[PDB]
């Protein structure tokens, strides 16, 4: 947690339909946005902190 | 693996999310169709429905 | 000369005008576009904004 990394997601074809059928995730809170309906947005780059 | 699910160790990632004035690169599984102009269609554009 | 025809015109005219214009605000929302809450946010809080 004090050294999370940062990876900066640029250029994607962002398909959230890959982390349902792994180990079951909880938690799925968007804040902002619906947790469906992400897959006809277009964003600029994301980042995700793991 | 005894402890209870309150001290078990849970992995988190963010997906902090960015939309400005820019060329997006960042899209959905959406396969894009042919432009076809001067006809009223619904257009699906990166972020204007 | 020809104000009193004139100032009804205007008066229309800016009726219409702010009209227009009074779609640009939000009335404490998130955004004025309709399109942009949508796509965003599903039915059930879109309904407050």
């Amino acid at each position: 947690v004090y050294a999370w990394n940062r990876k900066r997601i640029s250029n994607c074809v962002a398909d959230y339909s890959v982390l349902y059928n792994l180990a079951p995730f909880f938690t799925f809170k968007c804040y902002g946005v619906s947790p469906t309906k992400l897959n006809d947005l277009c964003f600029t780059n994301v980042y995700a902190d793991s | 693996p005894t402890y209870g699910v309150g001290h078990q160790p849970y992995r988190v990632v963010v997906l902090s999310f960015e939309l400005l004035h820019a060329p997006a690169t960042v899209c959905g599984p959406k396969k894009s169709t042919n432009l076809v102009k001067n006809k009223c269609v619904n257009f699906n554009f990166n972020g204007l429905k | 000369a020809l104000g009193k025809l004139q100032d009804v015109v205007n008066h229309n005219a800016q009726a219409l005008n702010t009209l227009v214009k009074q779609l640009s605000s939000k009335f404490g929302a998130i955004s004025s576009v309709l399109n942009d809450i949508f796509s965003r946010l599903d039915p059930p809080e879109a309904e407050v904004q």
